């Protein structure tokens, strides 16, 4: 059946463009998901960091302590969390308690 | 090759001889190469030829 | 289209320490 949508139509004829937007959760998870905020790095009187998930505290640094050019993580023998090279400019970095 | 949580993570280095090879008496780790977030019920493969 | 001409027997062979590969991106 055709519509006529005419612009004399009454509220309860006249058009609508309707927009639905439809989200899966199979089993099979991927990068699909929404914008996220970048800030700028500081250091030098720690401040409370976020780097790509993980959250820190540790005194940010450009020690030479190379990682993997696939590793984006640290860890210590204790398991500390240790610092992600940067997600942008791939600088590598460490962290220590902040006195 | 694995298929574990949906990602198909592909390993692989690659590593020179210098005789006839029987998988031989060396150490070498294996790199990530892909993540694919596919999630394909894989059972069976067969190797591609040219 | 294709054609069947590739299949072949099997064999085996003693393998070492192979396959060892990185567990996680740290
Ligand atoms: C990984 O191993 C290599 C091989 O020893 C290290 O390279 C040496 O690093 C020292 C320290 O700076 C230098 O004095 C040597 O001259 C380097 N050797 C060569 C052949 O380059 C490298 O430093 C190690 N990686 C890390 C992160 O320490
Ligand atoms: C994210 O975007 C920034 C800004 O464009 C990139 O920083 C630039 O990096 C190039 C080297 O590739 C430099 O020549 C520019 O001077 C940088 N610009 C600024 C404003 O810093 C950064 O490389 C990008 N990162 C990724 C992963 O794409
Ligand atoms: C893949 O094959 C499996 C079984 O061969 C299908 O059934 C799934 O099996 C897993 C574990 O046995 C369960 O956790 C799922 O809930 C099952 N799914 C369903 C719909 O029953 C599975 O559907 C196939 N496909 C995928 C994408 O996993
Ligand atoms: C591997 O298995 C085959 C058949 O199962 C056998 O003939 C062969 O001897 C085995 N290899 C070793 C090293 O035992």
């Amino acid at each position: 059946q055709s519509y006529g949508f005419r612009p004399t139509y009454g509220v309860g004829h006249q058009p609508y463009r309707v927009v639905v937007l439809s989200f899966e959760l199979l089993h099979a998870p991927a990068t699909v998901c929404g914008p996220k905020k970048s800030t700028n790095l500081v250091k030098n009187k720690c401040v409370n960091f976020n780097f790509n998930g993980l959250t820190g505290t540790g005194v940010l640094t450009e020690s030479n302590k190379k990682f993997l050019p696939f590793q984006q993580f640290g860890r210590d023998i204790a398991d500390t969390t240790d610092a992600v090279r940067d997600p942008q400019t791939l600088e590598i970095l460490d962290i220590t308690p902040c006195s | 090759f694995k298929n574990i949580d949906g990602y198909f993570k592909i390993y692989s280095k690659h590593t020179p001889i210098n005789l006839e090879r029987d998988l031989p008496q060396g150490f070498s780790a294996l790199e990530p190469l892909v993540d694919l977030p596919i999630g394909i019920n894989i059972t069976r493969f067969q190797t591609l030829l040219a | 289209q294709c054609v069947n001409l590739i299949t072949r027997t099997q064999s085996y062979t003693n393998s070492f320490t192979r396959g060892v590969y990185y567990p996680d991106k740290v």
